[PDB]
RNA sequence: GCGGGGUGGAGCAGCCUGGUAGCUCGUCGGGCUCAUAACCCGAAGAUCGUCGGUUCAAAUCCGGCCCCCGCAACCA
């Protein structure tokens, strides 16, 4: 199974997915065919192996197939780990779910297009973000560079190494690749297998996940004899499930009420294929034994999984801890961030989930909000981010940590 | 092979026949009620030509004259009403039932259809009807029926057992459930609302249940006899609830 | 540092078509 | 996974319940009109997805295999 969570942020149409597909091979379908004229709408994901050319010279030492025989010669490249990605959209107003997304990220890549404006709406959104969050394990990248003069690219490289300055972001090195005809990308590989490092998981600690998907694998059509159960898609963080135990989700349908849903782990799948255990970096899907309308379309969305009996609070209404970014880096316009008025609706990204909140409370870095659909707090460490709906669409303003 | 009782058919009658040979003023065709007795149409009667004056297509037509001397017949097509086209057009698929039974069994029994038609057919004409309907109340009730007009008990059963099909039917359900197993206990109601189902509304073909939304399912009865349809799936559909609603899964039509 | 990366920019662009 | 349709060139009825392939256009010819395909007349042209079975007989009933469009949904 898959070691790290690697994110794949930036701007629109810059080639966040094609980058992908040069790296694994896999596209994220673009599906719900609307994505298919469209772009990526949902997260997309793949996998990929890792092994590099001991008996030969790097960047291109950096393999994807036991096999070294592409440069300098034969000897089976050893394997250093296998790794997962998340393709986030890059749509202005996908903003909410890579929020959401990145809640499982151990580390990210920045997608910026050498042949448009470099700081472009989204690209700055996302960046902020990244250094708000905490992932700061980051590798900028240069993509679009098959279609641009040899000066253009290193010029956008200087406003590249300029922006990269005051900001948290010493040597967070920049890679320009070309995503449509995969070139470079080994160099990629081994910026990759450099900075983004597997991080140390205790085992031991209490078994959370957080979920950002979730199918009705049932085909049109298949019987009631072999239908197969309901299928929750997403990401651990900390412990690690088996294949057998007892579990709940949080804070599980509603009713106005919300209530923990119970099962038992039917089954554990990385990519296709199948492991009897499941560790934090990747994502998993857990086969489960509950009725498969209960997570059709994604409806589970949001929610998380921990141990059954478990002790975890589902809060109507919780305490932030916060502060403000000074600029709306996300809208063309960086009009100045107004301070919180009280009675005002806030979008509330608390891990992969995406709620709504209104404010009961207004003090200097601590206001109380009252929420729509519970929040299962599951530790005291619980980071968030904080929107508003600025102009029709919402932009990320400012953060803080849960408090209990 | 349909024998006549009859060596020439009353004129003026309708019934089907062959065509045989087309020649150039007119054909020969062969009443297929008088085996096969040949006879004369012409030109004069008919009226893309090629499709009914064909080698071998079985037409339908009235005659119009007997001459009971020479042993010859005329027939016309233009003088069938569309009115007798018809009622004889049933009588028709009836007649042919009848003619491969006895091109059946007289074949089983190496006999004759000419002593198939003459023993089976010809006092099954005594007892009042179509004798492929006082074969059709036969292998329903019984070969009384048959030894009753007194008909040589020999083809009786070969009669009989060379004597003796879907319709689909289905509907949109939905099935909520909230249990720790639910996919588990949608199996078992799904399992114990369709059981004993196959001899309850009795004999049909093959049922089938499926998901063709999350909730929304479909039921599929197809059987053999239409009004055996909604019998059975209605029963089920209601033993879904019921079971579902006595097993805590929640179940209702559409 | 640009070095590392000038370098890269270099290698790249000797892959073109 | 069910469907829904498949028919002269085109647009399509006909298929339930089997018995010379129909329309409308277009073509073509001729007609009529002062000139118009405006009308009148004629021809041509679909073995009715495919492969097969039943049938005396099928575009029609029966089933495998295709070709678009609705349903579903990226199916761990
Ligand atoms: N010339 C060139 N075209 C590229 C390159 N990378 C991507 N493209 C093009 O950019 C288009 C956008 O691809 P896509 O991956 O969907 O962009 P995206 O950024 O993933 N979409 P989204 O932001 O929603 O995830 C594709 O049609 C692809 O052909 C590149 O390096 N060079
Ligand atoms: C599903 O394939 C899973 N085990 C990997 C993450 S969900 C796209
Ligand atoms: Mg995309």
């Amino acid at each position: 199974q898959p070691e790290v969570n690697i994110g794949v942020v930036g701007h629109v149409d810059h080639g966040k997915t094609t980058l992908v597909q040069a790296i694994t091979g896999i596209w994220t379908s673009k599906h719900s065919e609307e994505l298919k004229r469209g772009m990526t709408i949902k997260l997309g994901y793949a996998e990929t192996n890792i092994g590099v050319c001991e008996s030969c010279k790097k960047p291109e030492a950096y393999v994807t197939e036991p096999s070294c025989k592409s440069c300098g010669s034969d000897d089976e490249p050893k394997f250093l780990r296998r790794i997962s990605f998340i393709d986030a959209p890059g749509h202005e107003v996908l903003m909410a779910t890579m929020l959401s997304g990145a809640a499982l990220m151990d580390g990210a890549i920045l997608v910026v297009a050498a042949n448009e404006p470099f700081p472009q709406p989204q690209t700055r959104e996302h960046f902020v973000a990244l250094g708000i969050i905490g992932v700061k394990n980051l590798i900028i990248v240069q993509n679009k560079v098959d279609v641009v003069s040899k000066e253009e690219a290193l010029s956008q490289y200087r406003q590249i190494k300029q922006f990269t300055k005051g900001t948290w972001a010493e040597n967070v090195p920049i890679i320009p690749v070309s995503a449509l005809h995969k070139i470079n990308i080994d160099s990629l590989i081994e910026g990759i297998e450099e900075y983004i490092k597997t991080p140390y998981r205790d085992l031991s600690q209490k078994p959370v996940m957080l979920v950002i998907r979730s199918f009705d694998v049932n085909k049109p059509g298949t019987q009631f004899n072999e239908l197969k159960g309901g299928v929750i898609g997403g990401s651990i963080i900390q412990g690690l499930f088996k294949v057998d135990q007892e579990i709940k989700v949080l804070p599980g349908l509603r009713v106005v009420s919300y209530e923990p849903i119970f099962t038992k782990i039917s089954s554990i799948r990385f990519g296709d294929e199948e492991f009897k255990e499941a560790k934090p970096g990747g994502l998993v899907a857990i086969g489960t034994y509950l009725d498969p309308s209960l997570t059709k379309a994604d409806n589970l969305l949001g929610s998380i999984i921990t141990l059954a009996d478990a002790e975890v609070p589902v809060l109507w209404n919780i305490r932030i801890k916060y502060n403000l970014l000074e600029r709306v880096v996300g809208a063309k316009e960086m009009l100045k961030v107004d301070p919180i008025r009280a009675k005002e609706t806030l979008m509330l990204s608390v891990g992969s989930s995406t709620t709504l909140g209104i404010v009961t409370s207004v003090k200097k870095d601590e206001i109380e909000v009252e929420l729509r659909r519970p929040v299962a707090v599951w530790s005291n460490n619980i980071r968030t981010v904080i929107s508003r709906q600025i102009a029709g669409r919402w932009r990320m303003i400012g953060w803080g940590l849960v408090e209990i | 092979m349909i024998y006549s009782r009859s060596k020439l058919p009353s004129e003026g009658e309708i019934l089907i026949a062959t065509v045989k040979q087309v020649f150039d003023y007119g054909s020969y065709v062969s009443l297929d009620e008088y085996g096969g007795l040949q006879a004369f149409l012409p030109w004069s009667e008919v009226s893309n030509i090629r499709d009914v004056l064909k080698e071998n297509r079985k037409v339908i037509v009235k005659v119009i004259r007997v001459d009971r001397r020479k042993g010859t017949v005329d027939v016309s097509l233009k003088k069938v009403t569309d009115d007798e086209r018809r009622k004889k057009n049933l009588q028709w698929k009836k007649i042919q039932r009848l003619d491969k039974i006895l091109e059946l069994v007289s074949q089983k029994l190496k006999l004759s259809e000419k002593d198939a038609w003459e023993q089976v057919a010809w006092k099954l004409e005594a007892k009042y009807g179509d004798p492929i309907t006082a074969i059709e109340k036969a292998v329903k009730e019984g070969e009384k029926i048959l030894i009753d007009a007194g008909v040589p008990e020999i083809w009786v059963k070969p009669l009989l057992e060379e004597a003796s099909r879907k319709v689909k039917m289905s509907g949109l359900i939905t099935v909520r459930t909230n249990e720790p197993l639910g996919v588990e206990k949608i199996k078992e109601v799904i399992s114990k609302a369709l059981e004993n189902i196959e001899q309850d509304y009795e004999s049909l073909l093959n049922i089938k249940i499926y998901t063709i939304g999350a909730p929304r399912y479909r039921v599929d009865v197809v059987g053999t006899n239409p009004k055996e349809a909604s019998e059975a799936l209605n029963q089920i559909i209601s033993n879904l609830i019921k079971i579902g609603k006595e097993e805590n899964v929640d179940i209702s039509v559409v | 540092s640009e070095k590392e990366y000038v370098e890269m920019l270099d290698r790249l662009y000797s892959k073109l078509p």
